[PDB]
This record gives structure tokens, sequence and C-alpha cells, in this order.
């Protein structure tokens, strides 16, 4: 059928846009800007707006995480897409806030998130929809309750909003976006392509490799701070797996005997909530080179490691991902065949991959039309993601500090953060991997 | 050498129109007017997503082809 369509990620940060190959769109007979019925999995229907997308297969329809977690769909399913003509302007819309997102911020949420949101740009709701708003260093949930069109409706500046305060608690059923996804990761865009080519088809598919192996290993190495926890975690909630963090300090904690044993019920653990991964945070903390351990109990628990990695074998569906800084750094036998086969190199982000995790971490930061992330990226030289975050951090405290001297939503919102801060903590940067080889495309 | 643009206005009278590639903002207008009776000085245009207002070009600039492309959809007001 031509509107099955299958979900992608989508480059358009608008929260309401639906990106379509113009193949697609004229196949499907669909106008940019023109309003669209998706169906989701359990009966979820999103109404959204569908603009032209040269870079999208004809298959291919790119989707915002809001508009995923709405109609309950992952990365790689399949949706319906018709034109929904029969759009009204709504009246009187009930819309409420999320209780875990509006927590320790005051005043009224509307002519500080709804109202800049909506203002006139006509986004369409449906009933039950939650959708995000970026505003005051803050990302708010709201639910549309109700809409005066029953449930379809499009937002018009005479149309009557109604926040009446008391935030709902957030369903189990609704995945929080404060979640990460893959549009938290910036700069390792091809490391991360990479994982998604290895390590897709079996969460999403598991039957497939029952019957017809896959990748049991995944070492991710590179300076820490690079997010490989956070590139594991995205990979971990995209695909719906099942995730299980054994960090390598908490292990090491744990006495003798406690520790083999609380590995071997995390694997366990892991196996039976399959498909699942297990991410081993700091693995050089667990394994580390041979000469480097002088401890019997430190050999136990790296042999115990790779006993339950070899037993991964007789299991499936459940993919083992580590965190390093080089392979030489963890022992030899771990990256034999099977156990830890495949590598990947998280590294350091280049010029438009720092300019990248800078706009992914001050989405939710207002900052002044001065402010040009692409300079200061050039300007950050060996960064990390980490130093990238703390450094937008440091620019925002500095905001905050400057503000101070002269919590309410209002005043969150009203602080702009300018180019001065950034310079500022640019002057404070420090940064963590300024010696480490320096491998990217040259813009030259 | 052509264009393919949907007209939808808030009355909710959805309809079709075939433009030129070279095309003003009066030619636009007339042929709102025809479809629609729907004054061309009582029409404001919104395109796009956020919706980029189409206001009628200043003196000096309104012989150019009005910037809209083929493929996409029209939204009409009434004042």
């Amino acid at each position: 059928r031509p509107n099955r369509l299958i979900v992608d990620e989508a480059i358009n940060e608008d929260n309401s846009v639906v990106s379509l190959s113009q193949p697609k769109m004229d196949e499907l007979q669909l106008f940019r800007g023109d309003t669209v019925l998706l169906k989701g999995k359990k009966r979820r229907e999103a109404v959204c707006i569908v603009l032209s997308d040269d870079t999208c297969s004809d298959e291919k329809i790119r989707m915002n995480r809001v508009v995923r977690n709405n109609l309950r769909v992952r990365l790689g399913d399949v949706i319906s897409i018709q034109p929904c003509p029969d759009v009204k302007y709504g009246k009187r819309i009930h819309v409420l806030p999320i209780d875990d997102t509006v927590e320790g911020i005051t005043g009224n949420l509307f002519e500080v998130y709804l109202k800049p949101y909506f203002l006139e740009a006509y986004r369409p709701i449906r009933k039950g929809d939650i959708f995000l708003v970026r505003g005051g260093m803050r990302a708010v949930e709201f639910k549309v309750v109700e809409t005066d069109p029953s449930p379809y409706c499009i937002v018009a500046p005479d149309t009557v909003i109604h926040c009446e305060g008391e935030p709902i608690k957030r369903e189990d059923e609704e995945e929080s976006l404060n979640e990460v996804g893959y549009d938290d990761i910036g700069g390792c865009r091809k490391q991360l392509a990479q994982i998604k080519e290895m390590v897709e088809l079996p969460l999403r598919h598991p039957a497939l490799f029952k019957a017809i192996k896959p990748p049991r290993g995944i070492l991710l190495y590179g300076p820490p701070g690079t997010g490989k926890t956070l590139i594991a975690r995205a990979v971990a909630n995209e695909t719906g797996a099942f995730f299980f963090l054994i960090n390598g300090p908490e292990i090491m904690s744990k006495l003798a005997g406690e520790s083999e044993s609380n590995l071997r019920k995390a694997f366990e653990e892991a196996e039976k909530n399959a498909p699942a991964i297990i991410f081993i945070d700091e693995l050089d903390a667990i394994a580390p080179k041979r000469e480097k351990t002088h401890g019997e109990v430190e050999r136990r628990i790296v042999s115990q490691l790779l006993t339950l990695m070899d037993g991964l074998k007789q299991r499936a569906h459940v993919i083992v991902m580590a965190a390093t800084n080089r392979p030489n750094s963890i022992d030899p036998a771990l990256r034999r065949f099977g156990r830890f086969d495949r590598e990947v190199d998280i590294g350091i982000p280049d010029a438009t991959g720092r300019l990248e995790i800078l706009q992914i971490h001050t989405k939710n930061m207002k900052l002044a039309d001065d402010v040009d992330l692409e300079q200061v990226a050039n300007e950050t030289h060996g960064h990390v993601g980490a130093d990238l975050a703390a450094l937008c951090s440091e620019a925002a405290l500095q905001a905050i500090r400057k503000k101070m001297d002269l919590i309410d939503a209002e005043v969150m919102n009203s602080l702009a953060v300018t180019m001065d801060d950034f310079r500022w903590a640019l002057s404070q940067s420090n940064p963590s991997a300024l010696r480490e080889t320096v491998v990217e495309v040259p813009q030259v | 050498k052509e264009k393919k643009i949907r007209i939808t206005t808030n009355d909710g009278r959805q309809s079709m129109v075939t433009l030129k590639s070279s095309t003003t903002f009066f030619e636009l207008q007339e042929s709102i007017a025809r479809e629609f009776n729907i004054p061309p000085y009582l029409q404001c245009i919104r395109y796009g997503f956020p919706p980029k207002e189409l206001m009628p070009p200043q003196a000096g600039m309104e012989k150019e082809p009005v910037p809209l492309q083929h493929g996409d959809r029209i939204t009409i007001e009434i004042l």
C-alpha cells in the first residue's frame, strides 16, 4: 500500500513537520504544508504537516521524536499516512503540562512556552497528543487533553487555549522525551550510523536472526566523555531494547564473590528481558591488561566476564557493548572472535561535530542573536562532547549569575545567553582532549 | 514550465490551481478572485511552515516571478 511508509529520523527539528521525498509526495498527491493523519501501532493517530525533503527515500518518512512517541512508533516501523483536509480551526483547546517536567518551575505556563510555541504557526493538534516546548533552559511537556473539534484540530490566533495548571502525571505507556534519543548525540554521525547498521536488525527483528551469526560484542572506544554511555542508551531506547548498565566501578566496589554474583545476575536479567543491551561502562576498570591486574579476585572476575560473554552464544537477542579509551587498554582474549568482536571509534568531534554538539546542548537555552555557534565551534579545538556540554552549562551559569543581581519561568525565559558569555566560558573552557590525534574531513 | 498549487481557505473551500513559472502577485490574486469570491485585496497569503506571509511586492521588484514553488499549498485568509 502506498500509504505505508518506514519511519526515519528527521533533520528538520520542528516538532510538527513530517519530511517526505518529493517523488513520494507527488505519488501520494500530498502538497507541502498540508495536514496528514499518520496512523500508529496501537490505534494512535497523529495529525502533522508534510514537507518535502530531497534527502529522503521514497518509502522513508522522517519524523521527530515527539511524533514518534505520540504514535508509539520506533525507527524502522511502518505507518499509514493519508491527507486529512477535514481540519477545522478549533476554538476551545484544553492543554496541560506534565508533572515530571514542570517540577520546580512556577508562573503560568502560557506566555512563556505555549503562546510562543503556537503564536500563529497553525500547528495541527489532535486529542491526547504529547508535545515538547523548549524554553527557560527546560523542555516542558504538554498533553493535549481536549480539542474543540474532536479529535483533530489546528490552532489559530483566535483559538482559546486553556491551561488550568494541575500538571498530569506521566502514564507508563507514554515514554518521556527526557529519555535519550538518536537526536541527543552529535559529532559521531558516522559512528552512530555504523552502530545502527550493526545492531538495529538483531534488536528490531530478533526472529530473523533466530531463523537465519548476529553481532554479540561491540567495543566503543574513545576519549572519555564522548557520550559512549549516551550512545548506548540512545540505541537501546530507540530500538525498544531493555538497557542494563554495568558500571565497572560498581562491580569492582563489591566484595569478592559479591561482584561476580552481581555480574552474573545482571547478565541473566538482561537475558530474561530479551531483546536487551548490556552496557559495560569503563570496561578497562573490570578487565584491564593482564600485567595491570595483581589480584586473584580481579582475574576471577575477568574470567567470569569471559565465561558470560561466551555463554551469550547459547543465548540470543542480547548485545553487549562496552566503553574504553583504546583497544590495548583492555586485556587481549576479550577481542577474540565472538566476545567483543566488533569495534567502533567515537573519537574527537570535528568542527561540524562540535557545532552539532553545541546545538544539541543549547536547544533549551535562549541565546541572543549575536551568538553564532559556528564561530565558537571553530574556536573550541580538541573539545569532547562532555567538554562542550560543560561549556554550555558554564555560559548558562554566567548568564544566570549576571541576571540574578537584577523560579519564575518568565524570568528564566527573559534571560538570554550572549556571545560574551560563550567567550568567557571559552576562556575558562579547560579542554580535556587537546592532545588526542585529530581525524576529520578537512574544510580546506 | 508550470506549477501545481493547492489553495485551501479558512472557509473550507479546498481547490486546485495551475500556475506558470513566470507569475506575479496580481496573477495569483486574480486567480483566487476567479476561483473564490474573495476580493484580491481581502486575502492574506500564508505559505510554508512556519507559514511565511506573502504580501504584494512593493514598488521596484514586482515584475519577477513570485517565489512560490511547484507542489506546495497556499492558505487563504478572509478579511
